[PDB]
RNA sequence: GCCGGGUGAUUAGCCAGGCUUAAAUUUAUUGUCCGGUUUAG
């Protein structure tokens, strides 16, 4: 279940391998028709695994019980959602994120417009300045 | 001339009043009283002793010291119904509270406040009055005196202390068509005007920063209502036609116990306990007897209300 | 977090409720078989399961650049939009910094947690102190905190309301005491550190591993790979 | 924090006889080592630097005040919002001060978009400055720039 | 101490080391803390919940106590 | 339209069964043995 929810995000790829070295536990990846290391990946991909790979921990070890562990109440923030990532990627994030930890509220700070095209009318805050009374300050409005 | 006449009135020869003098600020005792939900309370009393010397000395400053007339607390034929009577016909309203408002009275501003109304005092005076009505918590060189609560004279010096604060926010408030009301350390606003009440939080602010310094504003107790939800103030609850009520919970408690005393299955604790409530519904209301009396019939509630 | 000889009121099926009954009940019988087999705990498993976790609304006061401003979230997904200088990540320090006494509070009572750093009041003038609130709904149970510091040269006191809080965390802990495989919620915070990221041979793995900070940073990758 | 003090003393003066000072100077700390003797070595070596600033003697047009404000407007270029950037000393330290509409901020209450321009711009003529001491206008030079 | 066992009879004198070192801190300087009693060091068994370790010093008739304790993780008290 | 609030009447009655009415995103009921208000012996 944690291998395939790490490969859920990254489409490219074709399996995750456990080889134990001579002195050294190492994981081996393949994309296309190529083996990789975890220490030859890109920048947004070495981004998406940590991401994933820590929210799964803390998922799995917060609940014990639970027959799928992935179904756990609380409360997660991210800061520039869109760090190292590609287009392509920035319209498909969100709502897998909203898919595989359904019970999970979530809050994110973002960036670019790339984004804002596939989020419902409702959930949306945006912030501006405004100077009142000779004071200036901020406010935020629903769109 | 004070002194003189508290040892007149209490026969105190020199040494055993000075006595008391000294010893005054300690003679407090400190228990915990249970909380509505879970917790605790805490609570400091003084003597016997002390709280019939305390009654004498305010009613003795009673009639010279003036109070704003829109504090509906601790003040004679005043009560909760006066208070909600000024909202019962505004649609929003807001409500707001300070942070610790009765130990923030120090003797420095209630002397601040006394020798700007013009009436001048002794020495001896100003000595006998700071011993006799503050506490002193900690050790015995902790040099720091506060009011306190559970006293007999602390509900009228903070009535006294808080005036000026009253008068200036009252003609602000007048001059924009906004109601305003103090109950002890609570404070309520309403109107009918809408965005009108999103400016008073920092106007409130001012004035109190301005008039009395060291007092604050909890800021985790602000409320805003209108006619949409359920709306109260200070325990008692206003329907939308604009007529004070006592909710439909507990007139289906009273109307529940009332009729398993029907078939005398109550024991003698309730029947006092409901009385009571029953009395106060009937001054809320005003026509809950007449109810009563329409659905069980008058032999039944006349022998109810002559029982013990 | 005390016991009572539960006040009559009027009926209600609150959680509050529930656990004060709970409360007066045990201090009463000794066996715990009984205990553990009582229908309160029964009531108290169930509402706290069915509960849901909710951040409700929050409301900042003269924190950084922030001066006055009150948001309301929603319970599923929430997004910020803005331009650089426009406070971001002001809210998500706010947040953090009061879901940290929460954090404090569960491992062990009356433990402090992250206060108000001197430099974050604001620079104006007029200001003298700085305060956040907040509140959390557990479907019909409501809890609120406030945190703030006053201005350094000030001479002019404030303190903090932890009532709440202390309450909740306490609930928490009883019923993690009497069932095996308790769960608990789940707090992060994912800043813009990641980029970071680039042993004693620690044998044992336990649920409190993971409230030792709110942050994600440096030694979490690392010990990803030693539970992998 | 050098290329200011250098300013101060020498276009705005207020040093009278500034190598003869340093050489009082050194003259007193060779006379204190008479009367940590690797760091007094040091510092002796140091107040001779300081005074063979009449031995360097330029004081030609690109001066320390002219390098000191071309630098300012030349972050200040890309920080359209700012209006003037300042080098206060107190408390026996310095600090940098900008002024941002009506409230004054220092160096560590920026956000990370002005702190990355700022560092980037600021280490780029930093090299400029540094690497080509006699052109008039020394942001001039040659070279190759990669960024990722 | 005579005797082979497998608990070890050197844990006792960590526990005598523990307590003089309170004794040293505070003659050191006014209220200093000492050493604790670390988390990993409470019984793995499931009916514990905190440990604790009580000493006591005599000087002529002059009798003093000290108890040093620590509750596991969680706990519903704090001692 | 929907949801959430107000309550006279109804019922071996604090559950429920009916008829009315209200709306910017916007209440989740409070501290006694002191103080003032209601009732009573
Ligand atoms: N003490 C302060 N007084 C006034 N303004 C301050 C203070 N501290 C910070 N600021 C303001 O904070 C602004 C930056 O805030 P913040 O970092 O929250 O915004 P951001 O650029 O959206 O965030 P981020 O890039 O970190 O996601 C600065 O432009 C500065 O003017």
């Amino acid at each position: 279940s944690v291998i395939n929810t790490i490969l859920k995000f990254l489409p490219e790829f074709q399996w995750i391998k456990l080889v134990y070295g001579d002195d050294d536990y190492k994981i081996i990846l393949k994309k296309g028709e190529v083996e990789l290391d975890i220490q030859q990946l890109s920048q947004g991909e070495k981004t998406i695994f940590t991401l994933v790979g820590d929210l799964a921990r803390r998922l799995i070890l917060l609940n014990p019980n639970l027959s799928n562990p992935l179904l756990g109440y609380g409360i997660v923030l991210i800061d520039e959602i869109d760090l190292h990532l590609h287009p392509q990627w920035q319209q498909t994030i969100i709502e897998r994120l909203t898919s595989t930890f359904p019970n999970v509220q979530f809050v994110i700070t973002t960036h670019s417009p790339q984004v804002l095209s596939t989020v419902s009318s409702r959930s949306v805050r945006i912030l501006q300045e405004v100077e009142v009374d000779g004071v200036n300050d901020l406010i935020v409005s629903h769109p | 001339q004070l002194t003189s006449k508290i040892i007149s009135k209490f026969n105190y020869n020199r040494l055993a009043f000075q006595l008391l003098l000294n010893e005054a600020p300690k003679k407090y005792k400190v228990y915990y009283i249970p909380k509505r939900g879970a917790g605790f309370r805490v609570i400091a009393q003084p003597t016997k002793e002390l709280k019939n010397v305390q009654r004498f000395i305010v009613s003795l400053l009673q009639p010279k010291l003036p109070v704003h007339h829109k504090a509906m607390a601790y003040e004679y034929k005043k009560s909760i119904k006066d208070n909600a009577l000024l909202h019962k016909d505004n649609n929003y309203i807001l409500k707001m509270d300070f942070q610790n408002f009765f130990n923030k009275i120090k003797p420095d501003i209630f002397f601040s406040k006394l020798e700007n109304t013009g009436l001048k005092l002794d020495s001896f005076d100003e000595n006998t009055l700071r011993n006799l009505l503050f506490w002193r918590p900690g050790k015995k060189r902790s040099t720091t005196l506060i009011l306190s609560v559970g006293a007999p004279s602390s509900p009228f010096i903070s009535n006294f202390v808080m005036y000026d604060f009253d008068k200036s926010l009252d003609d602000w408030c007048r001059n924009n068509g906004i109601t305003y009301s103090r109950y002890a350390d609570d404070i309520t606003f309403s109107t009918n005007i809408k965005d009108i009440l999103c400016r008073v939080p920092k106007v409130v602010k001012k004035m109190l920063s301005l008039h009395v310094p060291g007092l604050s504003i909890n800021e985790s107790k602000t409320i805003f209502t209108s006619m949409a939800h359920n709306r109260h103030v200070t325990g008692v609850t206003l329907t939308p036609q604009g007529n004070l009520s006592i909710g439909r919970d507990r007139k289906r408690m009273l109307f529940a116990k009332i009729h398993k005393y029907s078939l005398g299955l109550l024991s003698s604790e309730e029947i006092n306990k409901t009385k009571g409530m029953i009395a106060f519904a009937n001054y809320l209301e005003g026509d809950f007897l007449l109810r009563l009396q329409k659905k069980y019939g008058c032999e039944l509630i006349t022998k109810f209300l002559m029982e013990g | 977090m005390w016991s009572h000889p539960q006040f009559e009121k009027i009926n209600k099926m609150n959680l509050e409720t529930c656990y004060v009954d709970f409360l007066e009940l045990e201090s009463h019988v000794i066996n715990e078989d009984y205990l553990k087999e009582s229908v309160e705990l029964q009531k108290l498993i169930s509402t706290l399961n069915e509960s849901k976790f909710h951040l409700n609304k929050i409301g900042i006061h003269d924190f950084k650049r922030i001066r006055e401003l009150q948001i309301s979230l929603e319970d599923d997904l929430t997004v910020f939009v803005g331009d650089n200088g426009f406070g971001k990540s002001t809210i998500l320090d706010a947040i953090a910094i009061v879901l940290s006494w929460l954090r404090s509070n569960i491992e062990k009572e009356s433990k402090p947690g992250t206060y108000i750093k001197s430099h974050e009041v604001n620079n104006s003038v007029d200001v003298e102190y700085a305060s956040i609130d907040a509140n959390i709904k557990l479907k019909d149970f409501n809890t609120s905190i406030l945190i703030t510091k006053a201005k350094e040269g000030a001479y002019y006191s404030r303190n903090n309301e932890l009532l709440g809080v202390k309450k909740l965390a306490s609930i928490y802990r009883l019923v993690n005491k009497y069932v095996d495989n308790a769960s608990l919620p789940l707090m992060a915070y994912y800043s813009i550190a990641r980029s970071y990221i680039g042993a004693k041979t620690k044998t044992v793995w336990s649920k409190f591993d993971v409230y030792d900070e709110i942050e994600f940073d440096r030694n979490d990758f690392t010990d990803f790979f030693q539970w992998l | 924090v050098f290329l200011h003090n250098r300013a101060s003393q020498e276009k705005l003066s207020e040093s009278q006889t500034t190598i003869n000072a340093l050489f009082s100077d050194i003259q007193s700390l060779k006379a204190t080592l008479t009367q940590v003797i690797k760091g007094l070595e040091l510092s002796l070596k140091e107040k001779l630097n300081y005074m063979k600033s009449l031995q360097s003697g330029e004081h030609k047009f690109n001066n320390a005040v002219s390098l000191y404000d071309s630098v300012i407007n030349t972050i200040l270029k890309f920080l359209p919002e700012f209006q003037w950037i300042k080098l206060v000393y107190g408390d026996d330290d310095y600090k940098i001060i900008l002024k941002k509409g009506e409230v004054e901020l220092d160096i560590q209450q920026l956000s990370q978009g002005e702190k990355t321009i700022f560092t980037l711009v600021g280490d780029l003529a930093r090299r400029l400055i540094l690497l080509n001491p006699n052109l008039s206008n020394p942001l001039l030079g040659y070279g190759i720039v990669l960024i990722d």
